[PDB]
RNA sequence: GUCCGAACCCACUUCAGUUGAAAAUGGAGGGGAUGAGUUGUGGAUAGGGGUGAAAGGCCAAUCAAACACCGUGAUAGCUGG
RNA sequence: CCCUAAACCGACACUGGUGGAUAGGUAGAGUAUACCGAGGCGAUCGAGUGAAUCGUGGUGAAGGAACUCGGCAAAAUGCCC
RNA sequence: GUAGCGAAAUUCCUUGUCGGGUAAGUUCCGACCUGCACGAAUGGAGUAACGAUUUCCCUACUGUCUCCACCAUGAACUCGG
RNA sequence: CUCGAUGUCGGCUCGUCGCAUCCUGGGGCUGGAGUCGGUCCCAAGGGUUGGGCUGUUCGCCCAUUAAAGCGGCACGCGAGCUGGGUUCAGAACGUCGUGAGACAGUUCGGUCCCUAUCCGCUGCGCGCGGAGGAAUCUUGAGAAGGGCUGUCUUUAGUACGAGAGGACCGAGACGGACUGACCUCUGGUGUGCCAGUUGUUCUGCCAAGAGCAUGGCUGGUUGGCUACGUCGGGUUGUGAUAACCGCUGAAAGCAUCUAAGCGGGAAGCACGCUUCAAGAUAAGGGUUCCCACAGGAGUGUUCCUGGUAAGGUCCCCGAGAGAUGAUCGGGUUGAUAGGCCAGACGUGGACGCAUCGUAAGGUGUGGAGCUGACUGGUACUAAUAGACCGAGGACUUUCA
C-alpha cells in the first residue's frame, strides 16, 4: 500500500561529526553499495508488488547453478545478499537496474533494519530487566532469580508468555526516523545519524521512514 | 599475544601463564612436543613471537627473551639454532598436527614442532 | 577501517599545537550568548589526553574561586578558536588524576628542561 | 547526579551551610537532579546568626555537580563539590551573593539573577 | 524433586534410545605404501605421516 | 580470676553445607587465653540412682528415669491385614 | 611398620578428633603473616568450554543506609614512636 | 504500701499527655501521675568499671541500596571413564 | 475434602484478571458566568512515586505527582527468597494459683530440607512430512508486542466577568517515566597491556630479570561487555462503535433520534507501527537448477537394492554465532585464523652508552621501548586428503 525507497548496505562502525549548530552527532557509517534489481514481483504473477534487490560481492565458485540461473535471468553478476523491498511502485523498476546510495538525500528520514547483536542465553535479569533479590539480608542462593512464576491451585499452571531466561539477540530490529546525515554516492558511503542494529559487517536495509518523522 | 577468552588452562590464569611458558621452553628444547590440541594451538602465538624476537641477535633481545623462557640453554638454542633457521621466513615458524586421542580421557592430542627446513 | 579514517579527516584541524598532559594551556572557547559571539578563555593544566582521530579529547583543570573545575574538550571541536601552550610541565605519567587530591606547591608542576 | 539524601554545600550567603535533598522536582519517579534542576531540601547546617534555621524545608537549584555534564557540542564540565542556591519559591535567590563558579546550564532562560551574581560562569 | 511415578517402558525407551554415539568415519592414507585408515586431518597411526600424495611429512616416528 | 594477641580451649554472627568432606562441620570474622585455665595417664560415683556454677542438662551419636536380657507372644473399647 | 594419619577413633583410602618431642633463614614483637631451609609433596578421574544460575573472591561513576525487622554482610579503622 | 521508683523487662486502654531528637519518630530519651496489675534481702532506689546481652542516636565508611555492570574461579554445560 | 501434614502473618520477586475508574479519553444534568467543581453515564489502552514510625496489613505523617484506585487469583506467590510477628524447649516482669504451673499479657533468645519424573512455561535442536530431488527470495491464516503523561509559550489578558480573576477549540517548544537498539561520546570493568613499588626466593655475581604474597599492592588503559551513556519510539490517522447528540418520520392528522431509512461520536474495539509465522499436515507462492540411471524379484506397471546429477553433510580454519545442537563465513580457484610487516589505540621515556652526583639518583641519546582484541597489507603456518548422503521424469483420477 505504501511507496518505499530502499537500499542495501553494510554496517562499518560509528564515528562523530559536528553539524552546522556545532552539536556533536553520532553517525553510523553504512557501505550502501550498488544494489541491482534481481527480481520484480508483480500482482499478476506473485500476487504482490516488490523489488528483490541483490547486494554484495561473492566468489563465483561459491555460487550454485540455481543461483547462477537466477542471476543470469536477471542479467546481472551474482550478489551475496537478496532482499525484497515491499513498495507500491515496484512496476517502475527494471530487471538489472542499478540502485545506488544516492536514493537518499542529505536530510531524508530513514528506517534501518538489521539483525541485532547476540548475547547467547541470558537470564531474566539481563534479557527482561528483572530485579532479583537483595545481595544480603538472608537471601539464600536466589540473588538473580525470577521470583514467583505463577499463583497457586488457581491456575495450576504457568501462564503463556511468562518472561523467563533464554537466548536473546540475533533478531530483526528496525530503528525508525533516523536522519541521513550525508551520502557519498561515488564511493557508496552513507552517514546516518544514530545507532543501528547489528555488529560491524552486518547487512542493513535502509528504507524510507514509514512514519516520516516525529 | 591475544588473551584466551574462556576459562584458562590449569584452573587459574597464573597457572596458564606458567604452563604456556614451560610448554614454549620445552618446544624450543626438543624441537617438537606432544601437548594436546588446545595447548599446542594456544602456545603457537607465544612461541612464534619468541622466535621472531630471536631472529635478530642482540644482548637486549636475549635479555627480553630471557624474561620468558628463563632457561639460558633454551635462550642459546633459540638465538643460535632456531633463530638463524628462519632468516627469510616471515612468520609461521611452527606447525601443529593432530595426532589422535588419549585413551584415559579422550583428550585430542597434537604435535607442535618448529619448522626444521630452511626457507631458502 | 581506513574509510572511517578518511571520512574523519574532513572533521580534523591542523592548527593544534604540540602539548602533553601536564602542560599549562589556554583554551579560547567561543561561547554564543544572546545574539553575540564571544571568546572565553579556560586556562589550566592538561590532566588527560584520550586519543584517536576525531575522537581525540583532552581535559583541562583550573582552580577558580577556591574550587576545581575540569573541562573535557574534543580536540577537533569547532568551539575552540585556538589553543595556546604556556608552560611545558615535567610529569611522569599520562593521566594526572592525582592532582585532584592536591593543592598549593604540591599541585605545581615542574618546568621541562630545568 | 543529586538524589534523595544527597547532602550539598550551599553557594549562597543565606547562612545555610549544608542541605539534604528530600525530593528532586520535575515529575513522578524522577531520580536525579543535574545542573539547573530544582530540588526540595532540608537545612542540615546553618550559621547561628542567620535568617535560615536548621531543619527548614527550602527549595534550591543545583549548581556544581561532581559527576559531569554533557553539552551539545560534545564537551563536559565537572566540579569538585555539589552545590545549591536557595530559592524564594518563584525562582529567585534568597541570598544576595553567589560563591564559586556557576554552571552555564543555569543560563538556560531560567536563572538570571544567579548568573549575574556569579563570579565565574562556566 | 522426586519422580512421582514409574516411567513407562515406552517413554523410558523413547528417552534412552537417544543416548547413542556415531561411528568414526575414517579416511584412507594417501601414502601408497600404507593405505591404512586414519582420522581426517590427523596423522596416520600406521605410518606416522601427513599430507597429500605429493608432499608427505612425518609427524610420528611410529 | 589485669590488657592486646598466637598455640590451646570455646562457639557469638554470617555464608555454605543440608542424599554433607562431616549423624553438628567448613570458610570469614568472634570470646577466653596465669587462671573458677587447659590437657595426657590411671582411678571413684550406676538407673528412681549418679552427677549437675542448675539447661531437666549429661550418664557411650534420640534420657521428665540409660542399655541388655527375662516376665513376654505385656495390654490396646484403637489402626491395619 | 603407621603414627598433628590413606595403617589410630570416626561404617570409607572420610576437608573431623588424637597426648609428647625436635623445630633453621630473611622481613617481623612474635611459635602471627609472607617467601624460603632441613626434608617432603604435586593431593588418589581427566580434557575442554567466555551460556544462564549457584558458591568463592575482585573492582566500581554520582550518591552514601535512601536497604532492611535490624547497617545483616562488607567497607572504613588498624602497626611503632 | 513507708522511703524510694513509676506508660517501667511491670501500663489493658495506648501510638496516654507534654517536651527533645527527625522533613516526617507506634521505637528512643526526659518528665507527669490516672500504679488495669511497682515497692523495700522472691530485696527498693542508685551506681564507676565491665558485656560476642537488649534498645535509640551521631559521625566515619561503604554495592546494603538507587541499580546494577564487569573480571577470574569450584560446580553447572560438552566429550571419554 | 484434607490430621499415614492442604505450611500460616507481613514484606521482596514475578505477574495475570475484574471494574465497583484514582489519572488520562468521551458525554448528560447542574443551585455549569469564567477559572475551578459536584453528580452519574460510557470507558480497563497505558499509567498509578520516594521516604519517617511500627513485624506488621492497616493507619498517621513528610516531600512529591496527571494520579498516588479498589478488589480476585489457597486473605496469588516459602520444592521462589525472608523470618521481623505468631504456635516449641531457656529466662525475667505483672497477674492468677498452696503448688506443679498458667495467661490469644508483656520482655530478650530461639535448625525454614529437596540433584525436577509428568503437566505447565522460557529457549534451543534432531526426525519425518509437505507425491521427483534441490537452491533462493517470499505471501500471510494466525500469534505477540507497543498504546503513559506533564510544564511552558502563543491564540489572548481574548471569550466570560461589577471586579478580582481568566478560558474552550487550534499551533509550537522542552520535559518525567517506560522501552528498543547501540558503544561514536561519558562512566564502570579489566587475571591483558604499560609503568611504579614492599617482603622474600632464585637466574653464580654486577647489570638485567623471573616465581610467590588477592593480578601482593599501587597508577593508568585499547578491544569486548555494559549504563550512569548515546540515538530512536509511543503517533499523526482510518473503519465500525459506546455513553451521548441528531436528520427525515409514521404507527398515534400533533409529537417522537426509530418503527422504514440516514448521520456525527472515546486513550476503548479492529487496523495503521514493530516482530514471529505454511507442522496454516489446508504443509502455500515466484524464480532458478538437475534430470528419463543400473540390477533383481515382479504382477496395471508395483516393490526392493545400487551408483550418481543438481544440491548438501561429515572434516578442518574461525566469529559478527554459541551451554551443546544450531547459525554465519572461509577451506589453496584461499586473506578464515594465527604468525609477519606497517599503522592506530595504551603506557610513558626500555636496555646500552655518554655525562653530572659520594650514593640513592638526575640529564641526553630519544614521544624511547614495550604492546592485546582495532585497521591495512602479506600464503610464512594451519585450513591436507578424502568420504557419505542425495532424483528419476517422479502414485492415482478427472479436466483442459
Ligand atoms: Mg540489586
Ligand atoms: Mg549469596
Ligand atoms: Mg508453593
Ligand atoms: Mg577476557
Ligand atoms: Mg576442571
Ligand atoms: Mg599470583
Ligand atoms: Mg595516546
Ligand atoms: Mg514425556
Ligand atoms: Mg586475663
Ligand atoms: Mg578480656
Ligand atoms: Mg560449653
Ligand atoms: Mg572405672
Ligand atoms: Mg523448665
Ligand atoms: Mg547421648
Ligand atoms: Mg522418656
Ligand atoms: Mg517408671
Ligand atoms: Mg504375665
Ligand atoms: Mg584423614
Ligand atoms: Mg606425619
Ligand atoms: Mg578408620
Ligand atoms: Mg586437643
Ligand atoms: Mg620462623
Ligand atoms: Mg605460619
Ligand atoms: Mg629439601
Ligand atoms: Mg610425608
Ligand atoms: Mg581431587
Ligand atoms: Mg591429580
Ligand atoms: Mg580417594
Ligand atoms: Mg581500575
Ligand atoms: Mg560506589
Ligand atoms: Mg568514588
Ligand atoms: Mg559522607
Ligand atoms: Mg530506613
Ligand atoms: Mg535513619
Ligand atoms: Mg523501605
Ligand atoms: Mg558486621
Ligand atoms: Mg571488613
Ligand atoms: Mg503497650
Ligand atoms: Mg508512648
Ligand atoms: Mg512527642
Ligand atoms: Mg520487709
Ligand atoms: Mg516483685
Ligand atoms: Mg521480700
Ligand atoms: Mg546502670
Ligand atoms: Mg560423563
Ligand atoms: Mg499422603
Ligand atoms: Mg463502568
Ligand atoms: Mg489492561
Ligand atoms: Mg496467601
Ligand atoms: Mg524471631
Ligand atoms: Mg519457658
Ligand atoms: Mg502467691
Ligand atoms: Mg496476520
Ligand atoms: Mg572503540
Ligand atoms: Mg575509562
Ligand atoms: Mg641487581
Ligand atoms: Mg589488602
Ligand atoms: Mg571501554
Ligand atoms: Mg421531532
Ligand atoms: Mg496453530
Ligand atoms: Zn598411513
Amino acid at each position: 500500500e505504501r511507496t518505499v525507497k530502499g537500499v542495501l548496505g553494510t554496517k562499518l562502525g560509528m564515528t562523530q561529526l559536528w553539524d552546522e549548530h556545532n552539536r556533536l552527532v553520532p553517525v553510523t557509517v553504512i557501505q550502501a553499495g550498488p544494489c541491482v534489481v534481481t527480481q520484480v514481483r508483480t500482482p499478476e504473477t506473485d500476487g504482490y508488488s516488490a523489488v528483490q534487490l541483490g547486494y554484495g560481492a561473492v566468489k563465483a565458485k561459491n555460487v550454485t547453478k540455481p543461483e547462477a540461473g537466477h542471476f543470469e535471468k536477471a542479467g546481472v553478476t551474482p550478489r551475496r545478499h537478496l532482499v525484497e523491498l515491499r513498495t507500491a511502485d515496484a512496476s517502475e523498476y527494471t530487471l538489472g537496474q542499478e540502485i545506488a546510495a544516492d536514493v537518499f538525500s542529505e536530510s531524508d528520514f530513514v528506517d534501518v533494519t538489521g539483525t541485532s547483536k547476540g548475547k547467547g542465553t541470558a537470564g531474566v535479569m539481563k534479557r527482561h530487566g528483572f530485579g532479583g533479590l537483595r545481595a544480603t539480608h538472608g537471601v539464600h542462593r536466589k540473588h538473580r532469580s525470577p521470583g514467583s512464576i505463577g499463583g497457586c491451585s488457581t491456575p495450576g499452571k504457568v501462564i503463556k508468555g511468562l518472561r523467563m531466561a533464554g537466548r536473546m539477540g540475533v533478531e530483526r530490529v528496525t530503528v525508525q526516523n533516523l536522519q541521513v546525515h550525508s551520502v557519498d554516492a561515488e564511493r557508496g558511503i552513507m552517514l546516518v545519524r544514530g545507532a543501528v542494529p547489528g555488529p560491524k559487517g552486518s547487512l542493513l536495509v535502509v528504507r524510507s521512514a514509514a512514519k516520516k518523522a516525529a | 599475544p591475544k588473551p584466551t577468552k574462556g576459562p584458562r588452562l590449569g584452573g587459574s590464569p597464573a597457572h596458564e601463564r606458567i604452563i604456556l611458558r614451560n610448554l614454549a621452553s620445552q618446544l624450543f628444547e626438543h624441537g617438537r612436543v606432544v601437548t594436546t590440541v588446545t595447548k599446542a594451538k594456544r602456545v603457537r602465538p607465544l612461541a612464534e613471537k619468541l622466535i621472531n624476537r630471536a631472529k635478530t641477535d642482540t644482548v637486549a633481545n636475549r635479555r627480553f627473551v630471557n624474561r620468558t623462557i628463563t632457561d639460558r640453554g633454551i635462550v642459546h638454542i633459540l638465538f643460535t639454532e632456531i633463530g638463524p633457521r628462519m632468516e627469510g621466513r616471515d612468520g609461521g615458524y611452527t606447525r601443529v598436527t593432530r595426532i589422535g586421542i588419549r585413551k584415559g580421557d579422550n583428550a585430542p592430542m597434537a604435535v607442535i614442532e618448529v619448522i626444521s627446513d630452511k626457507v631458502a | 577501517s581506513n574509510i572511517i579514517d578518511e571520512i574523519d579527516k574532513a572533521s580534523m584541524r591542523d592548527d593544534i599545537p604540540e602539548f602533553r598532559p601536564g602542560d599549562s594551556v589556554k583554551v579560547h572557547v567561543k561561547v554564543v550568548e544572546g545574539s553575540r559571539t564571544r571568546v572565553q578563555v579556560f586556562s589550566g593544566i592538561v590532566i588527560s589526553r584520550t586519543g584517536g582521530g576525531v575522537q581525540e579529547s583532552f581535559t583541562v583543570r583550573k582552580l577558580s574561586f577556591g574550587t576545581g573545575v575540569e573541562r573535557t574538550f574534543p580536540l577537533h571541536s569547532p568551539i575552540i578558536d585556538k589553543i595556546e601552550v604556556d608552560r611545558h610541565g615535567a610529569v611522569r605519567r599520562a593521566k594526572l588524576y592525582y592532582l585532584r587530591g592536591r593543592r598549593g606547591k604540591a599541585a605545581k608542576i615542574k618546568e621541562r628542561g630545568s | 547526579m543529586i538524589q534523595q539524601e544527597t547532602r550539598l554545600k550551599v553557594a549562597d550567603n543565606t547562612g545555610a551551610k549544608e542541605l539534604l535533598c528530600i525530593r528532586v522536582l520535575g515529575g513522578s519517579k524522577r531520580r536525579y537532579a543535574y545542573l539547573g534542576d530544582t530540588i526540595v531540601c532540608t537545612v542540615k547546617d546553618a550559621i547561628p546568626g542567620g535568617n535560615v534555621k536548621k531543619g527548614e524545608v527550602v527549595k534550591a537549584v543545583v549548581v556544581r555537580t561532581v559527576k559531569s555534564h554533557r553539552r551539545p557540542d560534545g564537551s563536559y564540565i565537572k566540579f569538585d563539590e555539589n552545590a545549591a542556591v536557595l530559592l524564594k519559591g518563584d525562582g529567585e535567590p534568597r541570598g544576595t551573593r553567589i560563591f564559586g563558579p556557576i554552571a552555564r546550564e543555569l543560563r538556560e532562560k531560567k536563572f538570571m539573577r544567579i548568573v549575574s551574581l556569579a563570579p565565574e560562569v562556566i | 524433586a522426586v519422580p512421582k511415578r514409574k516411567m513407562s517402558r515406552s517413554n523410558t525407551r523413547h528417552r534412552r534410545s537417544q543416548w547413542k554415539t556415531v561411528a568414526t568415519k575414517l579416511v584412507t592414507c594417501a601414502n601408497p605404501a600404507c593405505g591404512e585408515k586414519h582420522l581426517p586431518h590427523t596423522a596416520c597411526p600406521s605410518c606416522g605421516g601427513y599430507g597429500p600424495r605429493g608432499d608427505r611429512r612425518q609427524v610420528v616416528e611410529a
